[PDB]
């Protein structure tokens, strides 16, 4: 699973 | 004499994969007459090679300024890596020294809480919502507001307070219109935090 | 050759009547061979004469720290007089002088409301209790807690921010055990601020 901010890539485990 | 100040990764650039952190030794008060500076990196003791010089910049008071920027990884420094900066100048009876590193300390993870505006505050023209960020470490962070996918910007967020568990706290102020508030919009507190899965939560919050 | 610093009083010592509010000015690098420093106070350019020193005080790297305090009155300073301080030794080339006064700017009454625990931090051993402080001006002010007419003292308190409009906020948390919390007992938020009526107000929370 990813997290996304605003559109933009966080991170993914 | 020349002085040297070395600076962290913005707490963004380290969190989000989509970004490139770096680090910065920047070297001011380098005289007119010997302009060369050398710079050595060192990360954990071993020496890289990948630094860039930022272009020379003259300023106002006679001397110049000169920066050096070395791209990290984002575990690295995450992992709390330790990043040594050595500059040599002519001007200079011996090499000046300076490391910098992440916080040292087991990171806890940020507990986030969105709280309504007090009955109280339904009399005014404009309404408080609150974002209680407690219990992390280290204390880099990033805290931002949003409503429809869209970024709310008239927030203000107090710095971290250091609380009586060795952990950190602080809170998020975003101000509306009374109006915005009545009529339904989630809005929502984005905190970001390297001890967070995925380095990301959110918490929302609308009429009740 | 010496350095100076001028301090302001303390927030609650200007808010409360009881309490006595001073100004104070440190000079620091003083030196054993010329430890003699000459104080003049000015109120509004206009010197004033009873300022008391301090015990002369031993640093150990050298030198001495030398402190002069001045009490002032409550309306004095709440009315923005103007307070000077200026330092004189031998090795200066010439007197040090420093002002300081409170913030100017027409002051602005804080609102205070305090924001119950959320429903997710119920589950935790302990719940904060959060008392918001905003639009005030200037950013002198002192927050606590109480329940049942007892000081609770486990609260952390934000610096002061300045605000959007020129105001300034902060945050006040409580942590208490949920418990507590749960069972009905109520915690007051106490706020001391100039533009306060009486200078103070308290609001309440409870379940
Ligand atoms: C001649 O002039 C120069 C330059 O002066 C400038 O112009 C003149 C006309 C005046 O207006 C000055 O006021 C101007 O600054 C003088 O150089 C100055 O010397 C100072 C000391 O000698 C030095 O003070 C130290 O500042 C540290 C913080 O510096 C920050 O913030 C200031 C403003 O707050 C800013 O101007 C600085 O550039 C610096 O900014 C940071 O830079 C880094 C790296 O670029 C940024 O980090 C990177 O950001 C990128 C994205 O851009 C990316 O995200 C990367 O990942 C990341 O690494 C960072 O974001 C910037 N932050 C901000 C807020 O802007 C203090 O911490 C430090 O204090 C420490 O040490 C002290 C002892 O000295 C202790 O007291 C203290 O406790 C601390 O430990 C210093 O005070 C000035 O920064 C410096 N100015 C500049 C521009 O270099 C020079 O002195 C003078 N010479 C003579 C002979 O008169
Ligand atoms: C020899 O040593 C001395 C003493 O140092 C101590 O001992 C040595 C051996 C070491 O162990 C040190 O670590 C010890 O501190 C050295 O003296 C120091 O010099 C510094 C600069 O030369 C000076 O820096 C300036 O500090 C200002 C803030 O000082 C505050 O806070 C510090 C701690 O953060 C504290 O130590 C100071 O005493 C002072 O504390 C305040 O005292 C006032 C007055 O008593 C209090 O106000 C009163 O409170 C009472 C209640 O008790 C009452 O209500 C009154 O009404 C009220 O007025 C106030 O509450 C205290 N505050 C706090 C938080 O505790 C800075 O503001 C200042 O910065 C400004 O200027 C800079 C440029 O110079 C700017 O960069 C900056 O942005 C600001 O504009 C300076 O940083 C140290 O304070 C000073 N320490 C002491 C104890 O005097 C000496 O240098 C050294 N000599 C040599 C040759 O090495």
């Amino acid at each position: 699973d990813c997290a996304w901010h605003l559109g933009e890539l966080v991170w993914c485990t | 004499g020349p002085s040297v100040f070395l600076f962290p990764p913005k707490p963004k650039d380290t969190l989000m994969i989509s970004r490139t952190p770096e680090v910065t030794c920047v070297v001011v008060d380098v005289s007119h007459e010997d302009p060369e500076v050398k710079f050595n990196w060192y990360v954990d003791g071993v020496e890289v090679h990948n630094a860039k010089t930022k272009p020379r910049e003259e300023q106002y008071n006679s001397t110049y300024r000169v920066v050096s920027v070395l791209t990290v990884l984002h575990q690295d420094w995450l992992n709390g890596k330790e990043y040594k900066c050595k500059v040599s100048n002519k001007a200079l009876p011996a090499p000046i020294e300076k490391t910098i590193s992440k916080a040292k300390g087991q990171p806890r993870e940020p507990q986030v809480y969105t709280l309504p505006p007090s009955r109280e505050e339904m009399t005014k023209n404009q309404v408080s919502l609150t974002c209680l960020v407690k219990g992390f470490y280290p204390s880099d962070i990033a805290v931002e507001w949003e409503s429809n996918g869209q970024p709310e910007n008239n927030y203000k967020t107090t710095p971290p307070v250091l609380d009586s568990d060795g952990s950190f706290f602080l809170a998020s102020k975003l101000t509306v219109d009374k109006s915005r508030w009545q009529q339904g919009n989630v809005f929502s507190c984005s905190v970001m935090h390297e001890a967070l899965h995925n380095h990301y939560t959110q918490k929302s919050l609308s009429l009740s």
